[PDB]
This record gives C-alpha cells, sequence and structure tokens, in this order.
RNA sequence: AUUACUGGGCGUAAAGCGCAUGCAGGUGGUUUGUUAAGUCAGAUGUGAAAGCCCGGGGCUCAACCUCGGAAUAGCAUUUGAAACUGGCAGACUAGAGUACUGUAGAGGGGGGUAGAAUUUCAGGUGUAGCGGUGAAAUGCGUAGAGAUCUGAAGGAAUACCGGUGGCGAAGGCGGCCCCCUGGACAGAUACUGACACUCAGAUGCGAAAGCGUGGGGAGCAAACAGGAUUAGAUACCCUGGUAGUCCACGCCGUAAACGAUGUCUACUUGGAGGUUGUGGCCUUGAGCCGUGGCUUUCGGAGCUAACGCGUUAAGUAGACCGCCU
RNA sequence: UAGGUGGGAUUAGCUAGUUGGUGAGGUAAGGGCUCACCAAGGCGACGAUCCCUAGCUGGUCUGAGAGGAUGAUCAGCCACAC
C-alpha cells in the first residue's frame, strides 16, 4: 500500500543514521503512515475483517517499538511521539 | 522461543547419544562450555572443541562403551521456570552416588561429590548417570 | 502416584479455550564489568520448658520419672564467595523486526459483467396425455398440457478447469473483469540490536440455523396440506408448499467450530509424492543437480493400554497458557 | 513494625476520622487516640469488603518423606466470668 517513495520518504526523514532502516524510529514512522494510510480503506471497507486483522498487526507492532524505545531512550521516544503525532 | 539453552545442549546430547552420532554441535556459551568440562572430567563425554570467533560453535564428541552410550541420564532439574538450590548437607546423589549431580557453586561448577567434601551448596543444573 | 512439590494427566478412557490479538503476570539469546537481591558458606543472637530422637541414670522389669546431647529444617544482625538467577552500566548479532526486488494464491472488501440451466410469462407448431412410483394416487392437461421453437422477465449458483491443488488465525474462500486491500514466500544487500515467547482478566474474529429492520424471492425447502405405505405412519416415498435460503445493516456466539492433537523453540534414521520460489549446469535436447516455503503418504528408533503417532510426533527437551480428577 | 497463621469470587469493590497534614487536647507512652481545621486521600486481583467457620502456639495423630489431619490432658499466649 506504502509504495516504495513515500517509504523512502520516511526512511530517509526519520533515519537515525546512515542508511538506517531498521531503528525504532523508521519502523514506526513507517508503520504510522501504513496506518494512517489505511484508516481510509476501513471507513469503505467496514466489513474487511481479514485486512483489519492486518492493520491491527501494524498497530500491535508499533506499540511494541515504542515500549522498546521508551525503554532505552525516553528522550528518543518523547522526540518520535511528538513527530509523529502519537499519544502513546 | 528458546529460552533455557542449558537443557537444549542436555537434549542435543541425549538425542546425540540416542542416535549413535559421533560428535553433536551446538551454539557455544561460557555455561556451555563449562558443563562440557565437567563432563568430560567425569569421563561422560570423550572431549569438547569451541570453534568460531563470531559465533562460536561448541562440538561434544559423545561417548560410546561396548556401543552403548556412557550417558544414560542426563535430567536437567533446575528449569528457569523452577531454580533449584541446595545447601551442601542437601545435595542430590545420583544414581547412588554412581552418577553426579552438576552442581554451580560460587567457586564454580563442579560435581556434587567435589561440593560436599568443598562445604559447598549451590544451584542443580542436571543429574547425569 | 485417587489434587501427583516430592509424584499424574488431556488423539480415542475425564481433560486443548472455535480462532486469534494482547495488558498484568511467568519466562527469556550472547557478552564485559559491577552489584550482591536470590543463592552459598561461616559467626553471633534467638528458636521457652515439656514432648520427639540418641546416649545415659532411677523405679525388681516395663510403662513411668529423670540427666546430657541432638533437634527446633526458621528468623535477625554480621562477615565472606560470586558459578548460576536478578539489578545497574555497557557491548554483540544467531532470536525478533525493518528497507529493496520479485513470485504464487477460491485471502478479504467493493463494483461490474458473461454463459449454461431452472421457473414464470407471451406467441408459433402440435394433440392426448403428462407427471410421479416398488406399484400407485394426489397433481397437471382438451379452457390445448407435456413436447418443440422463439422471445421476455427474474432470481440464485458459477459445469469443464478442479487436484489428499491453493489461500486464510480459525470460521472459511471457486466464472470473468476492474478498484481498494491483508498475509506469506524467495533472492540480495543494508539496517535495528533481544525490541522475544506465552498469556489470567480483557478485546476481536467466529459455520449453519435463529433474531430485528428494510428489500428480494428463480430453485430448494422446516412448518403445513394432500396422496400413498402401514396394525398405526403425527415418518421414510410422492404432489404441493411457507419461513428460511439471497441482499443491506445490526444481533446471536454456538457446532463432531475435528487433526476430537494449545502456542512457541531446539534436537532426533529414511522412502515416495504434490505445490510454490531461487541458484547452477550445457537449454549441450522438454532435463539434471543444489537451495528455500508449504503440503501428502509410508515407515525406523522412540513413544503408546492398544489402536496407532512417527522430523507436519503422540519421539527427546524447554517456556507459558488452557483443562481433567 | 515486618513475615507467617482457615474456607468462599455464584462475596469486587471498600472507606469518609475514612488516609495524610496542621494545631490543640489526651495518655505511663508514639499515634485519628480525640476534636477543630486543611487536603483528598487510603485499601484492593500478592483478593480489599462481605459471608461462613474458628481461640493461637509448643505440640499431637498419621505418613518413607513431602505432606495430610488436629489443637484433650501438660506448658506459653489470648479472650471471657448470667
Amino acid at each position: 500500500s506504502l509504495n516504495a517513495e513515500t517509504k523512502a520518504a520516511i526512511v530517509a526523514e526519520y533515519a537515525q543514521s546512515e542508511g538506517d532502516t531498521g531503528s525504532p524510529e523508521v519502523q514506526v514512522a513507517l508503520l504510522t503512515a501504513s496506518i494512517n494510510h489505511l484508516q481510509g480503506h476501513f471507513k469503505a471497507h467496514k466489513g474487511d475483517h481479514h485486512s483489519r486483522r492486518g492493520l491491527l498487526r501494524m498497530v500491535s507492532r508499533r506499540r511494541k517499538l515504542l515500549d522498546y524505545l521508551k525503554g532505552k531512550n525516553l528522550a528518543r521516544y518523547q522526540d518520535l511521539i511528538k513527530r509523529l503525532g502519537l499519544r502513546r | 522461543s528458546m529460552q533455557d539453552p542449558i537443557s537444549d545442549m542436555l537434549t542435543r546430547v541425549r538425542n546425540g547419544q540416542a542416535a549413535n552420532k559421533v560428535a553433536v554441535k551446538m551454539p557455544s556459551s561460557k555455561l556451555k562450555v563449562a558443563i562440557a568440562a565437567l563432563l568430560k572430567a567425569e569421563g561422560y563425554i570423550v572431549d569438547f572443541a569451541v570453534e568460531g570467533e563470531a559465533k562460536p560453535e561448541l562440538e561434544v564428541t559423545l561417548k560410546y562403551f561396548q556401543a552403548k552410550p556412557v550417558i544414560e541420564q542426563l535430567k536437567r532439574v533446575s528449569r528457569p521456570g523452577l531454580r533449584v538450590y541446595k545447601k551442601k548437607d542437601q545435595l542430590p546423589s545420583v544414581m547412588g552416588g554412581l552418577g553426579i549431580a552438576i552442581v554451580s557453586t560460587s567457586k564454580g561448577l563442579m560435581s556434587d561429590r567435589a561440593a560436599r567434601k568443598a562445604g559447598l551448596g549451590g544451584e542443580i543444573i542436571c543429574y547425569v548417570a
């Protein structure tokens, strides 16, 4: 859904280093973008229960990564939250 | 998840001996190597060897005698889900003293015999017989 | 060992939640240092006396009385040990995840459309049956049936392909096309650095029937009616037939929701298949050989009361949950 | 003060001197012990609250043990005296 250009915009924006794909920051930002995009789908497709299971895995995974980072660097955690608009 | 590497070591040995495998390899670790050293000392394995620097592997050479495997029993005792610590006067005897129990004392990892002689208790790792 | 900590179970004997997500909890890879909470060792204080136990002692013996010890598995304070567990501060990349590019697929949601067939209807032809069954009757037909041709209108389902094929957590998913969308898998390189596993409670999804509201209604068919069968026939069979079956949006929350088999992880002989990637070779000729994912079957050890299970375990172990008595 | 010491979740919320503060009083003595005042705390799934049962312990009985059962006589503690 998120294609490659939109991903790369994000992966470049939130990268904590050079060609970082894998930081919490990148991962969470991508998941946030996927989740936000998919909100349109489920407004139009409430019965799409099967895709929603995949939406909720992203929601779950975000949390886990966010709980990680908060556990590591609380300041990074506080940044990421603010930049993304998450009330975690 | 694998949440008990030691038990995995023991399983690998127990299953190797069962399958009449010459040696068994596993991801190494300090405690695995320490165990392997004691098992060599007590004559239950032939030898061990830790290859690799990045991701070190341990290779226990298994021991057979009269084409039966030397290790009959290899029971893990102190699991992660239930640790087992015994005082010196309460150390387990295995196969009526003819098997060992690998204790981890604060002066290292030793058989229950050597622990009793040392007047140390500790954590009971496993019974070898 | 019949509540099993010691010391049990859950395929079929009672027992795996229908499936999943997940907070608390439980558990957790590798490694350096430190700490010493758990752990271990010792000291000191205490742990009443009696009792119990071991040595004695005294009653003629014994019960009984009695001396000393041991014991009181603990707790407090304190001193050490630092392997293991924990904490704290780092480190690591094997777990877990990310980025890239592909691949297969009835995965899901939405919309459209095609062809076959059924029914109804209209007209043409046609003329006495048709239909049904074990036989028959109800029914239909001379007001023209059934058959046959043409057309129309509707609804539902998608022959062949089609497969112990595929996809999905499970329930489940089958014409074709588009739109929206989830997951899996492989290759390659780079990334993060244990971010994990399981989950009480909770939340969500969950066949068919059923329920609400509004539609739709070809076919089928609970109920119901009639005809048979029968001793009876509130059935089986036949002729009809309504709800329902279909759509929208809710509700319900259950099934032999089954593999009657929880999830995750590692390890342990083989044989024959299917399917979906990928690499190599000379594609020297459809192939052959590697390397992954998923799946089917037969069997070895082992396991099992047996039947059987057997690398997709019911084998060997670990973590956690559910459950039995 | 801490830990330990029955059963029941078909008992999940309970508390408002309640929880803490300040001051005063009060006591042999600390203390919501009491009152006034200020604040809104406190407890609870490591089961509060409620209900049922029950004196506790040293011990006693059973058991290979781990346990299970029990708390006459004796001794310690507690409570009670129509």
